[PDB]
């Protein structure tokens, strides 16, 4: 999982150099992370998904800025759910 | 890299065995089923009128890609 | 219970594809009955409902959400109930096909929990769930990243039984 | 596109010259991204009536081509 | 238009009058239903489709939805007076 975090951080860091190859792949990974958070009822998986989402937010603001609303809505829905 | 030959689609044949208003015996469709053929609802404007309209619309759709072709429609 | 349900299933089988007419009459009552049933009748009712869905194929869409809700409510650690629900899942996916991807995420947590903890002898429940995942087909494209790591851990764990890891490898190969 | 769409409904379009499958190609992700970016402005275009800005897809692709050319001396 | 007329089997609100299709939860009571003692049954919604009867006069078959939840089917008579029928 840590290698995944480092890789996604590196890829998001490269989103400005080669947007054409990175932005679509990062959009797909964002979709996968979001559905993981929404559907997987596992603490470890959801925690890893949230960590990957945070790394993606930190490293690729430009890709996520159009998608700020759904990500925020999903995080809010997660917050309203009844692991630290 | 040279093009060996330039072929042209002179004519287009549009056979539409839609059979408006009658369901084929093989498939029993659901009550809603699928009613959009070439973005036209057959049941709204009557069987023959819908068949002709769908044929004309499909001819227009093909003309959108190949305007220069002879289009002859066969309806059932 | 068993008498009337067997009669209903036999009539639906005999009618063939014309049995769709009786869906509005039977489906809501059947779902309510399965909801309010108790004891060993539950698994038999789920099996007969699977047979009914197999007969009905694409016309079971309106009641599919309620069927999924019932399955989620009544899915427990019991081996027999899990097996019956897996068979019902296989019949559902072979009935619907493309549209099953809509209802798959609801069922995903139960499969994930089964993969996480399965004390069945030989992990036969896990093997049957692997077969169901094989039958899933193209509907798993939007959720492969979720189901795959459980199977990966399944066929990579040395402690897992050999037939279970063989089933996992076959499932991955088929999904490929 | 028809093959990609039909794959999601357990339908496999067939061509007389067998084409290798193309539903998994990464370019479809770029297609989806461009479609989403373009249609995100539609609520403002129809209701508010803003000026439709051009999609940066081609600019990004040319930037990627330039990046390739920067190191693409080798016959890779 | 004579050729077109038989094909006009049914009429949809979005074509003939989107104004009615817009109408929702009107305080206006269902016609011929108001009573000084009974509670007012105001119009809830109008069905999008009207099934025109294939007759010489081609009367429409309008169906309304009441606030009480009960449908009220009506026949839209055209080019004929109804005051006489009112007195009758």
């Amino acid at each position: 999982f840590e290698i995944r975090e480092l890789a996604i951080c590196t890829v998001g860091r490269l989103s400005s150099m080669n947007p054409a190859f990175v932005m679509p792949f990062l959009r797909k990974m964002l979709i996968q992370i979001l559905t993981e958070l929404e559907h997987s009822g596992i603490g470890r998986i959801k925690e890893q998904s949230a960590r990957m989402l945070g790394h993606l937010v930190s490293n690729a603001p430009r890709l996520i800025r159009p998608y700020m609303e759904p990500i925020l809505k999903a995080l809010i829905l997660k917050l309203k759910d009844p692991n630290p | 890299w040279r093009m060996k030959d330039r072929m042209k689609t002179v004519s287009v044949a549009l056979v539409l065995c839609l059979n408006v208003g009658v369901d084929p015996p093989d498939v029993v469709k659901t009550t809603p089923c699928a009613r959009l053929e070439c973005w036209i609802d057959p049941l709204s404007m009557g069987p023959q009128k819908a068949l002709e309209t769908i044929g004309a619309n499909l001819q227009k759709q093909y003309e959108n890609w190949q305007p220069r072709a002879r289009y002859k429609q066969s309806l059932d | 219970h068993t008498m009337v349900v067997q009669a209903i299933t036999f009539i639906f089988k005999s009618l063939g594809l014309k049995c769709v007419q009786f869906l509005p009459q039977v489906m809501p009552t059947f779902l309510n009955v399965i909801r309010v049933c108790d004891g060993a009748i539950r698994e038999f009712l789920f099996q007969q409902l699977g047979m009914l869905v197999s007969f009905v194929k694409s016309h079971i869409r309106p009641y599919m959400d309620e069927i999924v809700t019932l399955m989620r409510e009544f899915w427990v650690m019991n081996t027999s109930i899990q097996s019956t629900i897996i068979l019902l899942i296989e019949q559902i996916v072979v009935a619907l096909g493309g549209e099953f991807k809509l209802y798959l995420p609801q069922l995903i947590p139960h499969m994930l929990r089964v993969f996480m903890h399965d004390n069945s002898p030989g992990r036969i429940v896990s093997i049957k769930l692997l077969a169901a995942i094989q039958l899933f087909g193209a509907n798993l494209d939007d959720y492969l990243h979720l189901l795959l790591p459980p199977i990966v851990k399944l066929f990579d764990a040395p402690e897992a039984p050999l037939p279970s890891r063989k089933a996992a490898l076959e499932t991955v190969d088929r999904l490929t | 596109l028809a093959e990609r769409i039909m794959r999601s409904y357990n339908c496999t379009p067939v061509s007389s010259p067998r084409l290798p499958p193309t539903y998994m190609h990464a370019m479809w992700q770029a297609w989806d991204l461009a479609v989403d970016i373009c249609l995100s402005q539609l609520p403002t275009i129809i209701e508010e009536g803003t000026a439709f800005r051009h999609s940066p897809f081609f600019a990004e692709q040319l930037t990627a081509f330039q990046v390739w050319l920067t190191m693409g001396v080798e016959n890779r | 238009i004579s050729k077109q007329l038989p094909q006009l089997t049914s009429l949809e609100l979005q074509y003939v009058s989107p104004k009615l299709l817009m109408c929702r939860d009107l305080e206006l009571a269902v016609p011929g239903t108001y009573d000084p003692n009974q509670p007012i049954i105001r119009i809830q919604s109008i069905a999008p489709s009207l099934q025109v009867i294939t007759s010489k006069q081609r009367p429409r078959k309008l169906t309304l939805m009441g606030s009480n939840g009960h449908e009220f089917v009506f026949l839209l008579k055209g080019h004929e007076d109804l005051r006489q029928d009112e007195r009758v």
